[PDB]
C-alpha cells in the first residue's frame, strides 16, 4: 500500500530553498514537486509552494513532460547526451532528464525498477545543477518506494 | 420569462408542477396555474399587465376526455393572448397519452391542430404560430417539452449551441447537456440530435449527484463516473442552476489524459460561460 | 456453505415481489405482473463468489399453508437457518397470521431449532405517515410475545415496503447473519479506514447490492446505507441502458465508489478532498487482493 | 429609443461572437498535448548562448590553492547538507 | 471499399436518411447507390454488422460549412436504430454500378386505416423508383397515408434494405380491408373427423378464435 500523509511531507520538505551563508547566494523555492506515474503520467501525489486551475494545469504539465519522458526513455540514439545525468544508488541504475517549459525548469528522475516518475519544476533562474543535485539526494532517500509497481 | 400554465380542471397542471419542479430568466421559477372554466370572458377585467408579464403560455388538453371545447376555450384564450402582446409563444400540451397507440397519438395530434387551426381562421387570428407537444408525467416527455419550451425564451441559444459544439469537438465528447439543478431541464445541447436514452441516462445520473451528496452533507459539484466500455459521464456545476453532464468517450486514449484534458477543457468553457450572462 | 432461507407468508403478502426485487432484478412497477407462486418455488442465488443461498418462496395460501405443517413438515423445516415471515398490514385476518406463525415457529423449534426468525411488516406505504411506527410497534410486541412462546428468544422485525429502500435494510441485514468470517471483513475494514484515512468506509456486495459491512458498525442519516443501496441500483439501472457496466464514480473527490472485486463494491467517503484521485484508485487497487 | 436597442443588439452580437472567439481559442485537443513540442530539453549553457543570441575568439589567455581548496569544498557540504531530506515516518504501510 | 466515420443529424437540417461528403473520396457521382456495410470481411451476426444501401446525397450548407467529420451522416429517428451504432464509428463504403441489377423483386407495403386507390398505389410506387428503403420504413404519402416496408426481396433473399427500380413488383397488402366469409352449412358439418370432432366445432372453436387472436396480434 502506500501513505498520502508522509508522501505529502516528504514533497512539502523537497520544496525548501536554499539559503548559502559562506557565499551570500539565496535561491527560490521550486514552483511544484510531485510524484507521477510511468504509464499514464497522472499525479499521484503533487504539493506546492505557495486552486483547482493550479491543479489542473499541473496535471496538464505532468502529463506534457511525461510524453516527453517517454520517447526519451525508449531512444537509443545520442545516448551520450549533455543533459542526460544516469546515476545509480544501491545498484540501481536511472535515467535523470532536465526540460525547459517557456520559463520554467523542470527536472524529471525515474524511481529505479519501479514504474514511477519524480518531477520537480522550478522558475527559470533556478541553476540546473542544483536541481539535479536535489534530485539525486531526493532519490537517495526513496529506498522504500523503490520496486513498487501499480497494480 | 414566466411561463403561466392554463387549463380546465383536474387536466393535470398541478400534477405536472409537482413533478418537475418539485420532484427570473432561465431559472426554474415559481410558475402560475389558472384554472380555467367553461365561461364568458370579461373585457379586460384589469388582465392586460399579467399576460404582457408572460413570456410564454402554456395550455393543456387532456387527451382522455372530449377536447372540442377545450380547443375553443384555448382559442376564445389566445383571441385576447396575441391582440395584447404580439411576441407571446403559444404552447399547447397533450396530456395524458400514456395509454395510448403510436397511430392513435399521431391522428390525435393532427386533429388537434387541424382543429385549433380552423378556429384561429373562424377567428381572424393571423400570424400566429402554436406549438404542440405530446406530454405525459411517467415518461420523459414532459421534461422535454419544457425543455423546448424553457429553450425558446433563452436569446442566447445559437452561441450556447456553438460553445457546446466546439467544446465536443475538442474533447472527444459524444453529447454534453447544459442541464438546470432542478426539474432536469436540459437548457442547452449540441446539434446532434437529442437521445432519449441518453437523456435519462444524464437525468438518473443529476439524481444520483444529488442523493449521494445530500445524504453526506454539514462539512462546485464535480462528477466522474467510468463505465466497462471507457465511457465516462462527467457533471460540473456552472453558474447559478446550472450544471454539465457530458458522456464522454476514451477512443482507445488514456483515462487519466482524457479527464485531465476534459476538465482543463471544461473549466475554460465555464470561465467563457461566466461572462455571458445565461445564469439566472 | 449453502444456506437454506425460507420466505413464507400469507397470501398476496409480497414475497415473490421481494425475491424479484431484491435478487431477479426487477422494479417497482414490474412486480404487478408476477403472477400467484405454486407450492414451493426454489431459487438458488450465488451470493458474494462462495455462499449460495437456497431461497423458498412458498405459497401463502390455505390448501400450500395447511399442506406445510401436516405432510411437509419433515421436508420445508429441516436445516433451516433463517426464515422470513411476510406480515401484510393490509390483511382482515391479524390473528389468523399470527396463528399461522405460530405454527411455523413450532415446526422451526421442533426440527432445526438453531434457526434465526425475521418478520417484514410488509405494505407499509398504503398506511398514513403518522400512524406507521406505531403500528410497528403495535405488532411487534404481540409477534415477541408469540416468538418468546415457542423458543426463539430474539425476533428482528422491519417495517419494510417495495417503494422506499427500507427493503434493502431488511435484506441486508437478513443475509448478513449468514456471511462467514464477518469479524475479519471489520478488522481489515477498519485497518484500511486508518491506512486512508477515511470517515467512513462501506463494503456492498456486487450483484445484489446489499450492504455488507461498515467501517463505523457531524450527525449522519441512520439510514444511509438503505438510501445508498437504492441509489446504486437505480444507477446501475441507469447505467445499463449505454450497453455496458458501472465501474467507478467519484464525487467532489470525496466520495469514491469502486469496484474492489468481482463480488464487492466499496463506498468510500474521506475527509480531504486534496488527495489526487490516482492516489486513492493506486491504494484500492493493492487492497483488491486483500480482501479476496 | 428602438433603434438604440438595435444598436445594442448589434453590440451584443459582436460582443457574444468575440466571446465564443475567445473561448474557442483556449481548446486544446490530445494531438496538442502528444505533439506540443513546448518540453524541450534546455541546459544553463544553452539558456546562456540563447539569451545572448536574443540580445545581440578566445578571450581567456593561459599563464590562493589553500583558500581554494577550502572553499570549493565548503560550498559542495553546504549544498549537500540543505538537500539531506528526513522522511517524516515509513511511506509505505503493511496490512 | 472505402472508410467512413458515421454521423447524425436533426431533420431541422436535412430531410434526406442518409448523407455523404462529396468532397471526400471523389469517385461516387451524386447519383449513385451506395451499400453502408460496416463489416469489412467476416461478417458477423451476434455483435451486430448490416448492409443499408441507400441513394447518395450531398451534405447541407449549413451542416458543410460548421462541420465536425462525419463523413457520412444518418437522420435519426428509425434508421439509426435499425443501425444502432454509437455517434462516431468506423463504416465502409462501396459504389456498386448496376442499378439495373441489383433491382429488389418484391417490396411489400402497408395501407392500414385508409383508402388508397389503384391508381393510387400505382402513383405511389411511381414516387418509390431509384429510392432505396429497409424494413419497417414508415412512408408517407400526401402527408397522412402511412406505409410500412414489410419485407424487401431479392433472389429469393429476405434483404434487411433494397433498391427499388424500373422492374420491382412493389406489392400493397391492406391490413385494413373488407374481409366476406362464405359458411357452407351442408350435411357434413355435424359429421365427426377421424379423432372425435364434429366440423362445425372446429370452425367455432379452433378457426375463428386463432383467426381473431391474430388478427388482433
Ligand atoms: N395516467 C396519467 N394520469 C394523469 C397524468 N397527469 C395527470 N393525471 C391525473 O390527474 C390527476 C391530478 O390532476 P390535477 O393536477 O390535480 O388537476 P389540476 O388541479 O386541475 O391541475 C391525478 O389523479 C392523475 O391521475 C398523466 O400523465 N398520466
Ligand atoms: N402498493 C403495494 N403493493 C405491493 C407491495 N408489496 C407487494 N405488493 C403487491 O403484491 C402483488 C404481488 O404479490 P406477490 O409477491 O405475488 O405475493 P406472494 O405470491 O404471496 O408472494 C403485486 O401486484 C404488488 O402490487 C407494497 O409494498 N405496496
Ligand atoms: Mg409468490
Amino acid at each position: 500500500m502506500l501513505h498520502s500523509k508522509n508522501v505529502k511531507g516528504f514533497l512539502e520538505n523537497t520544496l525548501k530553498p536554499y539559503d548559502l551563508h559562506s557565499v551570500d547566494f539565496k535561491t527560490s523555492s521550486l514552483q511544484s514537486s510531485m510524484i507521477i506515474t510511468a504509464t499514464n503520467g497522472g499525479i499521484l501525489s503533487y504539493a506546492t509552494s505557495n486552486e483547482i486551475n493550479s491543479v489542473n494545469n499541473l496535471k496538464m504539465m505532468s502529463l506534457l513532460i511525461k510524453d516527453k519522458w517517454s520517447e526519451d526513455e525508449n531512444d537509443t540514439e545520442e545516448q551520450h547526451s549533455n543533459s542526460c545525468y544516469p546515476v545509480e544508488i544501491d545498484s540501481f541504475k536511472t535515467k535523470i532528464y532536465t526540460y525547459e517549459m517557456e520559463d520554467l525548469h523542470t527536472c524529471v528522475a525515474q524511481i529505479p525498477n519501479s514504474d514511477l516518475l519524480l518531477l520537480f519544476i522550478a522558475e527559470g533562474s533556478f541553476p540546473y545543477g542544483l536541481l539535479v543535485i536535489k534530485i539525486e539526494r531526493a532519490m537517495r532517500e526513496l529506498t522504500d518506494l523503490f520496486g513498487y509497481k501499480l497494480g | 420569462a414566466m411561463v403561466l400554465l392554463m387549463g380546465v380542471r383536474r387536466c393535470g397542471k398541478s400534477s405536472i408542477c409537482k413533478v418537475v419542479f418539485h420532484n427570473s430568466t432561465l431559472i426554474d421559477l415559481a410558475v402560475m396555474e389558472l384554472p380555467g372554466q367553461l365561461n364568458y370572458f370579461e373585457p379586460s377585467y384589469d388582465s392586460e399587465r399579467l399576460f404582457k408579464s408572460v413570456g410564454a403560455l402554456v395550455y393543456v388538453i387532456d387527451s382522455q376526455d372530449e377536447y372540442i371545447n377545450a380547443i375553443t376555450n384555448l382559442a376564445m384564450i389566445i383571441e385576447y393572448a396575441y391582440k395584447v402582446n404580439p411576441s407571446i409563444n403559444i404552447e399547447v400540451l397533450i396530456h395524458k397519452v400514456d395509454g395510448l397507440s403510436e397511430d392513435f397519438k399521431v391522428d390525435a395530434q393532427r386533429d388537434i391542430m387541424q382543429r385549433t387551426g380552423e378556429e384561429l381562421l373562424e377567428l381572424g387570428l393571423d400570424g400566429v404560430q402554436v406549438s404542440f407537444y405530446l406530454t405525459s408525467i411517467f415518461d420523459h416527455s414532459i421534461y422535454e417539452a419544457f425543455s423546448r419550451i424553457v429553450q425558446k425564451l433563452i436569446p442566447e441559444l445559437s452561441f450556447l449551441e456553438n460553445m457546446l459544439d466546439n467544446l465536443i469537438q475538442h474533447s472527444k465528447i459524444e453529447k454534453a447537456f447544459l442541464f438546470d439543478v432542478n426539474s432536469k431541464i436540459y437548457v442547452s445541447t449540441d446539434s446532434n440530435p437529442v437521445d432519449i436514452q441518453m437523456y435519462e441516462v444524464c437525468s438518473e445520473f443529476i439524481d444520483v449527484t444529488i442523493d449521494l451528496f445530500d445524504l453526506y452533507k454539514a462539512p462546485e459539484l464535480q462528477n466522474v463516473s467510468q463505465l466497462a466500455n471507457g465511457v465516462i459521464i462527467y457533471l460540473r456545476q456552472m453558474i447559478r442552476g446550472l450544471a454539465l453532464v457530458a458522456i464522454i468517450r476514451p477512443n482507445g486514449t488514456d483515462m487519466e489524459s482524457c479527464l485531465t484534458v476534459a476538465d482543463y477543457n471544461i473549466d475554460i468553457f465555464k470561465k467563457g460561460l461566466e461572462d455571458i450572462w445565461a445564469n439566472a | 456453505n449453502r444456506k437454506k432461507l425460507l420466505l413464507m407468508g400469507r397470501s398476496g403478502s409480497g414475497k415473490s415481489s421481494m425475491r424479484s426485487i431484491i435478487f431477479s432484478n426487477y422494479s417497482a412497477f414490474d412486480t404487478r405482473r408476477l403472477g400467484a407462486t405454486i407450492d414451493v418455488e426454489h431459487s438458488h442465488l450465488r451470493f458474494l463468489g462462495n455462499m449460495t443461498l437456497n431461497l423458498w418462496d412458498c405459497g401463502g395460501q390455505d390448501v400450500f399453508m395447511e399442506n406445510y405443517f401436516t405432510k411437509q413438515k419433515d421436508h420445508i423445516f429441516q436445516m433451516v437457518q433463517v426464515l422470513i415471515h411476510v406480515f401484510d398490514v393490509e390483511s382482515t385476518e391479524v390473528l389468523k397470521d399470527i396463528e399461522i406463525f405460530a405454527k411455523a415457529l413450532k415446526q422451526l423449534r421442533k426440527y432445526s431449532p438453531d434457526a434465526k426468525i425475521f418478520v417484514l411488516l410488509h405494505k407499509m406505504d398504503l398506511v398514513q405517515l403518522d400512524k406507521r411506527e406505531e403500528l410497528f410497534q403495535i405488532m411487534m410486541k404481540n409477534l415477541s410475545e408469540t416468538s418468546s412462546e415457542f423458543g426463539f428468544p430474539n425476533l428482528i422485525g422491519f417495517p419494510t415496503s417495495i417503494w422506499d429502500e427500507s427493503l434493502y435494510k431488511a435484506w441486508s441485514q437478513i443475509v448478513c447473519s449468514l456471511i462467514p468470517n464477518m469479524s475479519n471483513h471489520q478488522s481489515n475494514l477498519k485497518k484500511f479506514k486508518e491506512i486512508m484515512n477515511a470517515l467512513e468506509i462501506i463494503l456492498f456486495e456486487r450483484t445484489t447490492f446489499l450492504v455488507i459491512c461498515s467501517s463505523n458498525g457531524v450527525l449522519l442519516d441512520p439510514k444511509r446505507f438503505e438510501k445508498i443501496s437504492n441509489i446504486m441500483k437505480n444507477f446501475k439501472q441507469s447505467c445499463t441502458k449505454l450497453k455496458s457496466g458501472f465501474k467507478t464514480l467519484i464525487l467532489n473527490n470525496n466520495i469514491y465508489v469502486s469496484e474492489l472485486s468481482s463480488n464487492m463494491v466499496c463506498f468510500i467517503v474521506l475527509k480531504d478532498m486534496n488527495i489526487p484521485q490516482e492516489l486513492v484508485l493506486e491504494n484500492i487497487k493493492k487492497a483488491k487482493e486483500f480482501f479476496q | 429609443k428602438e433603434h438604440e436597442h438595435e444598436q445594442k443588439l448589434l453590440a451584443r452580437e459582436q460582443e457574444l461572437r468575440d466571446i465564443v472567439a475567445n473561448t474557442n481559442d483556449k481548446l486544446i485537443d490530445i494531438s496538442m498535448i502528444n505533439n506540443s513540442g513546448i518540453v524541450i530539453q534546455g541546459t544553463d549553457l544553452q539558456e546562456a548562448l540563447d539569451k545572448r543570441q536574443q540580445e545581440e575568439t578566445n578571450t581567456f589567455t593561459l599563464l590562493s590553492k589553500e583558500q581554494l581548496k577550502k572553499l570549493h569544498s565548503n560550498i559542495l557540504n553546504e549544498i549537500f547538507s540543505q538537500s539531506q531530506v528526513n522522511k517524516p515516518g515509513p511511506l509505505t504501510v503493511p496490512f | 471499399a472505402y472508410q467512413a466515420e458515421l454521423g447524425y443529424h436533426e431533420s431541422r437540417f436535412s430531410e434526406n436518411l442518409v448523407m455523404l461528403n462529396l468532397v471526400e473520396f471523389p469517385d461516387i457521382k451524386p447519383g449513385d447507390l451506395v451499400e453502408l456495410k460496416t463489416y469489412h470481411k467476416n461478417p458477423s451476426a451476434s455483435n451486430g454488422d448490416k448492409k443499408i444501401y441507400f441513394i447518395a446525397k450531398d451534405f447541407d450548407g449549413e451542416t458543410k460549412r460548421r462541420a465536425k467529420t462525419s463523413n457520412v451522416s444518418i437522420l435519426s429517428g428509425q434508421l439509426q436504430t435499425l443501425l444502432d451504432l454509437p455517434s462516431r464509428s468506423r463504416i465502409w463504403i462501396k459504389l456498386k454500378p448496376n442499378k439495373f441489377d441489383l433491382q429488389a423483386d418484391v417490396v411489400e407495403f402497408n395501407i392500414k386505416d385508409c383508402l388508397l386507390n389503384r391508381g393510387d398505389m400505382w402513383v405511389l410506387s411511381s414516387k418509390l423508383v431509384d429510392t432505396c428503403v429497409f424494413m419497417d420504413q414508415r412512408l408517407a404519402f400526401l402527408d397522412s397515408i402511412r406505409g410500412t416496408i414489410k419485407g424487401i426481396y431479392r433472389n429469393g433473399k429476405k434483404i434487411v434494405s433494397g433498391y427499388i427500380g424500373e422492374q420491382t413488383r412493389i406489392i400493397f397488402r391492406s391490413e385494413s380491408a373488407r374481409l366476406i366469409f362464405l359458411i357452407q352449412i351442408t350435411d357434413e358439418m355435424w359429421n365427426f373427423e377421424e379423432t372425435g370432432e364434429q366440423l362445425f366445432q372446429k370452425m367455432v372453436n379452433s378457426f375463428f378464435p386463432k383467426i381473431f387472436k391474430k388478427w388482433k396480434d
